RNA sequence: GAGAAAGAGAGUGGCGCGGACGCUACGCCGCGACGAGUAGGAGGGCCGCUGCGGUGAGCCUUGAAGCCUAGGGCGCGGGCCC
RNA sequence: CCACGCGUCCCCCGCGAGCGCACGGGGUCGGCGGCGAUGUCGGCUACCCACCCGACCCGUCUUGAAACACGGACCAAGGAGU
């Protein structure tokens, strides 16, 4: 048993390695490293002592019964997808929340959560909106950043701790959590200018306004 | 007993395993033979007509032996005479394709039923995209597609081509069992062009489509398949 | 012989019934009740069979013997199983397997064994 | 079987060609290392520019 | 506060001059013209919102009088910037020339 | 909660309207039932743009979900109550219909015995 | 080598070669 | 279209006697058997021999 | 199922009792290519009407045949079951 | 670089084990959210109505029929290769 090593193929482009099958030969070094050559328990019973079967037959059969599947290979579960951002949604960033209850409202990402989804809190103090998750595609981003690498947002907060339970009550974590997290959030942007009244107000689509030529 | 006819199989399920690595590392450097070889192809006639140029002569290159015949015009209304030679052709529904190689009775042939057909001088690349995307094969006179090449090697292994790319090869250097090779895939059946015909019912001269395009087939079949 | 009757009451029996594209045999040890050639119970040397008891607890499994072939008296035997859901199945189980009783449809019998018991108990 | 598209899906090209595979690392070898070349080039003529 | 959706108007459908195929909705969004102006809209849903008589449920919230029939902006359709859509029923033809919203939310900006 | 059946697939059909005869609409003479025109003029036989569609083969549905309830089931016509022991064994794809020539009396004991036998009938409570 | 019934002795030979 | 013409496009020859006789039918259910899973033309011929009518299949003499 | 005429051939010396579906063989299943049609020809109808021999321990005054139907349905359709 | 070791005669200069990722012989989620007992949910079809596109009335003789060609008011029963 040894501790493994970490590819040495350097991924080129996705599925080549940029070492082919001799350097790679060369490089793991296979020219010194080759080689050559239940359902039953016991149980006494105070008689004699039995030989209990444990994962017994069947006690019943549905009259018919569907075959199995044939099996294929790349659907994966949702728990282990891959996930992707674009390129215009980073930590920092000023979204408009476009779907939900808090349609239209400005606010500010935090984090890719481990399901997909982007945590989002434009502070309540502003604009009423706590801590959410809210999925990228429903979001417009617009180009608008703070300088959020210096926060430490709490790591016991992810989909398990937003996800909902079966009125709903604000529990007392959810409240200190979102004072911890916006009370260092906020001051931060409280130094760029008409930026609290810009999270105050909500996007909305007057006339003579079209979003192919508006740019954002 | 058992104890030696599971070894003995498994003897033989790994001789049989061993057998079939050989036959990749085979048509592996088979296909590096290929590549070497089309690289001594591309430039040794550029290399040719660059001596000609500079001894102040000239080079007519080799005429070319291999065609690509597209259909052009539907079934509707054909004189008999170019009914029959389509169908030796084998294009019968519109836009299907064919490999032809030329020779003095295949270019008469061609030139009867030249108001119905384009067919031009394709590239490496021209055959590669009809071999990969559409190329299937007459296998039992149905039509199987090539997907890996054991389709290929039992049909054309007699004739000592076992993979796609020795097909490839032996039907862009038009080999000696080119008839054979040619025969086993299917009549090419292509989509309607993107973009769109010029004209379907005159000659590629007079600004058409029909015809003789010479070179320019490998700008329409980018864009029918 | 079993072909030469098969090719008989093949299509003009009396157990046969035929409707809504579908097709059956009410024969009396037909498992899955159902006009093919291996679950049709007349035609065969041996045979298995079925039925829920007379009382309504238990199913009773009927072999048709080897010996007693033109004598339809002495050629079925019905044997009462009144027990536990699991060990009546696994007494129809070895019944069917350790015999090597005809077991193309063991696992017939015991569906049809386990569809009788779950209509034998009572009803929610 | 459906067929998949052999241009487009790799690793049937690679299952009809194995070969496909080392001309598709050295193609990418080579326009990685002609990036860099050419791109050093540009850099030294806008330092002879600059000069 | 306000509108969150762009205007469109259903032309008509995806029709020959002699057959009409009514599985896609002809849609003219307001103020894009062009075919290098249209693939902004390209994927993002839209709806035909509609009242009728007697009344349905509205999600988050109480039954009233509104339906929608929703779509989808499939792909561009000539050099007008004209597009093309499919909802998920085939729209009505006292439709023709009444406004679609196309909503913004499919985004992939 | 009713009787669900053993696989449940999407059936699709490729036309729910009818085929009414070309000119059945017109006259009352001539009832809905398709027949196949044979005209030397008639506009409907020779297909034109916009008539009376005709039943060709096409139209046939899947082998999968032909003759398939709603309900997921196929029917089995039941005149009386040894004719569910047939369907004792096809219990989670043949339901029962009971026919309309039986009474009240045995209506009553047939959906007691396919209600111990677990088999799912259409019109359980037809007469009563 | 890749050809069968000539090519035992050779695949056997890079067989023994391989461990 | 395809301009291939349909004329002979169906085989006319049979593939199970037209006879409803049960030996006949059970002496084909074997034959099937044999020819499909031996590789002797004799069993193939043989069953389409006995598909054939009795207009094919002529009384052979003894002499 | 696998690029290669042909044997997972037989001989002689040097605990736990377990394993889905299937096969109306006129049945079930897999591949491909294909579908125009008047005169006409052929095949299949678990399409339909009336009667006769069999058969369903068929149905029926606890309401058959017929007729009506903005009810539930099946079949490409003839039609049929509720 | 789809190159691997040892042994020997000559020529020219046949079973290694394990794990795992997967552009791999056709889609899965080991991901979710809403509304529901007297006014709402589903029912393609079938009843009525609206709109867009299509849309001449059948049979028949014909080289050709919507024909300014003949038969046909409407309905029920009978009605023609035996
Ligand atoms: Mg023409
Ligand atoms: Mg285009
Ligand atoms: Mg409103
Ligand atoms: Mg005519
Ligand atoms: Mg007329
Ligand atoms: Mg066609
Ligand atoms: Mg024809
Ligand atoms: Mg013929
Ligand atoms: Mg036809
Ligand atoms: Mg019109
Ligand atoms: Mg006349
Ligand atoms: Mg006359
Ligand atoms: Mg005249
Ligand atoms: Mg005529
Ligand atoms: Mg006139
Ligand atoms: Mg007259
Ligand atoms: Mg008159
Ligand atoms: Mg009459």
């Amino acid at each position: 048993k040894g501790k493994p090593h970490c590819s040495r193929n350097p991924v080129l482009v996705r599925g080549i390695g940029r070492y082919s099958r001799s350097a790679m030969y060369s490089r793991k070094a296979l020219y010194k490293r080759k080689y050559a050559a239940l359902a039953t328990v016991t149980k006494p019973v105070g008689g004699g002592t039995r030989v209990v079967k444990l994962r017994k037959m069947p006690r019943y059969y549905p009259t018919e019964d569907v075959p199995r599947k044939l099996l294929s290979h790349g659907k994966k579960p949702f728990s282990q997808h891959v996930r992707k951002l674009r390129a215009s949604i980073t930590p920092g960033t000023i979204l408009i929340i476009l779907t939900g209850r808090h349609r239209g409202k400005r606010v500010v990402f935090l984090k890719q959560l481990s399901s997909g989804l982007l945590l989002v809190t434009g502070p309540l103090s502003l604009n009423r909106v706590p801590l959410r998750r809210t999925h990228q595609k429903f979001v417009i981003a617009t180009s608008t950043k703070i300088d959020i690498s210096g926060v430490k947002i709490p790591k016991h907060l992810t989909d398990a701790y937003f996800k909902k339970k079966k009125k709903y009550e604000i529990t007392e974590q959810r409240k200190v959590d979102q004072k911890a997290v916006d009370s260092q959030i906020l001051p931060k942007i409280k130094a760029v200018p008409q930026l609290q009244g810009y999270l105050r107000s909500v996007f909305a689509l007057t006339n003579g306004v079209y979003p192919h030529k508006l740019v954002f | 007993n058992f104890a030696e006819l599971k070894i003995k199989r498994l003897r033989k399920k790994f001789a049989q395993k061993m057998l079939r690595k050989a036959r990749r590392k085979l048509i592996y450097e088979k296909a590096k033979h290929y590549h070497k070889e089309y690289r001594q192809m591309y430039r040794t006639e550029i290399r040719m007509a660059r001596m000609a140029r500079k001894a102040g002569n000239f080079y007519v290159p080799a005429e070319p032996k291999l065609a690509f015949v597209i259909r052009i015009r539907g079934i509707n209304g054909v004189s008999p005479k170019v009914r029959k030679v389509l169908q030796l052709l084998r294009l019968r529904q519109i836009f299907n394709g064919t490999f032809v190689k030329l020779n003095k009775a295949s270019i008469n042939m061609l030139r009867i039923v030249e108001p119905y057909i384009a067919w031009g001088y394709p590239n490496l690349k021209s055959v590669n995209e009809l071999i990969y995307k559409r190329g299937y094969g007459k296998i039992n006179k149905k039509r199987i597609a090539l997907t890996d090449n054991t389709l290929i090697a039992r049909s054309l292994g007699k004739y000592n081509i076992i993979c796609m790319e020795d097909l490839i090869h032996e039907i862009y250097t038009v080999g000696k069992h080119f008839k054979e090779a040619n025969n086993f895939l299917w009549p090419f059946k292509l989509s309607s062009p993107r973009g769109g015909m010029k004209k379907k019912t005159t000659h590629f001269v007079e600004g058409g489509d029909a015809g003789n395009r010479e070179d320019q087939i490998n700008r329409l079949i980018r864009r029918m398949n | 012989s079993a072909h030469l009757q098969w090719m008989v009451v093949r299509n003009c029996s009396s157990f046969l019934i035929k409707r809504n594209k579908q097709t059956y045999s009410t024969e009396p040890n037909n498992l899955k009740a159902r006009n093919s050639f291996r679950y049709n119970g007349l035609i065969h040397r041996k045979t298995v069979g079925v039925e829920p008891a007379a009382d309504g607890k238990g199913v009773v499994v009927v072999m048709k013997r080897r010996s007693g072939q033109r004598k339809p008296a002495t050629s079925y035997v019905r044997t009462t199983i009144n027990k536990n859901a699991r060990a009546t199945l696994s007494s129809i189980r070895h019944m069917i397997r350790k015999n090597k009783y005809h077991p193309d449809l063991r696992m017939a019998a015991i569906r049809r064994a386990s569809a009788i018991l779950r209509s034998q108990k009572p009803v929610m | 079987v459906l067929k998949k598209n052999p241009l487009k899906n790799l690793r049937i090209m690679l299952k009809l060609n194995p070969y496909a595979k080392t001309m598709r690392r050295n193609t990418i070898l080579r326009q990685a290392r002609n990036h860099k070349l050419r791109v050093e080039r540009a850099a030294a003529a806008l330092a002879a520019k600059s000069d | 506060s306000g509108r969150l959706w762009c205007k469109a108007i259903f032309a008509g459908y995806k029709r020959g001059l002699r057959n009409q195929r009514e599985h896609t909705a002809l849609l003219k969004i307001e103020g894009v013209y062009a075919r290098d102006e249209t693939e902004f809209y390209l994927g993002k849903r839209c709806a035909y919102v509609y009242k009728a008589k007697n009344n349905t449920v509205t999600p988050g919230g109480k039954p009233n009088k509104t339906r929608v029939i929703w779509g989808k902006v499939t792909r561009a359709h000539g050099n007008s910037g004209m597009v093309r859509a499919k909802f998920r029923s085939n729209l009505p033809a006292k439709a023709i020339g009444h406004r679609i919203r196309v909503m913004l939310y499919p985004s992939r900006i | 909660a009713a009787l669900r059946p053993l696989v449940k697939p999407k059936i699709v059909k490729k036309r729910t309207k009818k085929f009414i005869r070309h000119q059945s609409d017109r006259y009352v003479k001539i009832k809905r039932n398709w027949r196949k025109p044979r005209g030397i003029d008639n506009r409907v036989r020779r297909r034109f743009k916009g008539q009376i569609l005709m039943p060709n083969i096409g139209y046939g549905s899947n082998k999968k979900t032909k003759h398939m309830l709603p309900s997921g089931f196929r029917k089995f016509l039941v005149h009386n109550v040894k004719e569910l022991e047939v369907l004792l064994m096809c219990n989670k794809s043949y339901c029962a219909e009971i026919a309309h020539n039986v009474s009240s009396k045995n209506r009553k004991a047939i959906v007691e015995r396919a209600a111990q036998l677990a088999i799912r009938v259409t019109n359980p409570n037809a007469r009563l | 080598i890749a050809h069968p019934k000539l090519g035992r002795r050779a695949r056997a030979r890079i067989a023994r070669g391989l461990r | 279209g395809v301009d291939i013409r349909h004329n002979k496009d169906r085989k006319v020859r049979r593939k199970e006697p037209k006879s409803q006789d049960i030996y006949l039918r059970l002496l084909v259910k074997l034959y099937r058997f044999l020819a499909r899973r031996t590789n002797s033309t004799f069993n193939q011929v043989v069953l389409k021999r006995l598909f054939m009518s009795r207009t094919n299949r002529p009384p052979l003499s003894l002499s």
